[PDB]
């Protein structure tokens, strides 16, 4: 059922390092089940929740993947690949 | 090679 | 303080892999503390939490035990082992 | 033995 | 922009093991950005969010140091030394 | 020598 999740937004093409990159999830089609979100890049990444919200920060230029992950698979899509821009 | 990860439950 | 802390619900007892198994805990008769959820079996658990509320998926069938411990002391009856189906 | 923790404080 | 976020409470200069210590902090003035609490010390912390505030419980007593960091940044006067008393 | 954090996205 990770084909029924769906995500978008301008944070799964462009952040800029120290400022919050956002997007959101589509959950009305879902079924239930684990929802994982996961940021692979040059540093760090807080992320946090907030259909739901999703808004990371990332501390230093270069290329991320996004992964949006149910129940351990990729959403469509999935991973997104965002360069990140220097502050 | 970072990753971060924060995960939920969707019921 | 972990004796006054309980807990129950379907999701102690059974679970399916990939479907997220809920119980509650109950936090009336309970002082202020630490409370810790871990999942051990043959893979990893997303946990959320929602008295209160838990729910938490696994991806692989297996035994796994549920542990809830207040300021590291398991409460009565933790860990719960739970037989988890294949989806 | 895979272990996953999530933590909350009570008050 | 870490140094717009201030940090206030009785979490920051004394705990007791086992009790939730509090303090909060002061988001008003701070741009957007990612914010990090860390407990360092002779055992390990739960930490909570719930302007925002912070609940944090440690299971030993010994002298720990709790930063607040945003975008990496300590703020004004973290890392806080607050010595944590046996319960 | 233990740590422990928790993170948050201030908008």
């Amino acid at each position: 059922g990770a084909h029924k999740v769906r995500a978008g937004g301008p944070g799964l093409e462009r952040a800029e390092a120290g400022v919050p990159a956002e997007f959101s999830i589509w959950t009305r089609e879902a079924g239930a089940g684990g929802l994982a979100i996961a940021v692979e890049g040059p540093s760090k990444a807080e992320i946090s929740f907030e259909s739901c919200g999703v808004a990371y920060v990332v501390q230093e230029p270069g290329d991320y993947e996004v992964s949006v992950k149910f129940n351990e698979e990729h959403i469509p899509d999935s991973p997104f690949v965002v360069p990140v821009a220097s502050p | 090679l970072f990753k971060s990860a924060t995960t939920t439950v969707m019921n």
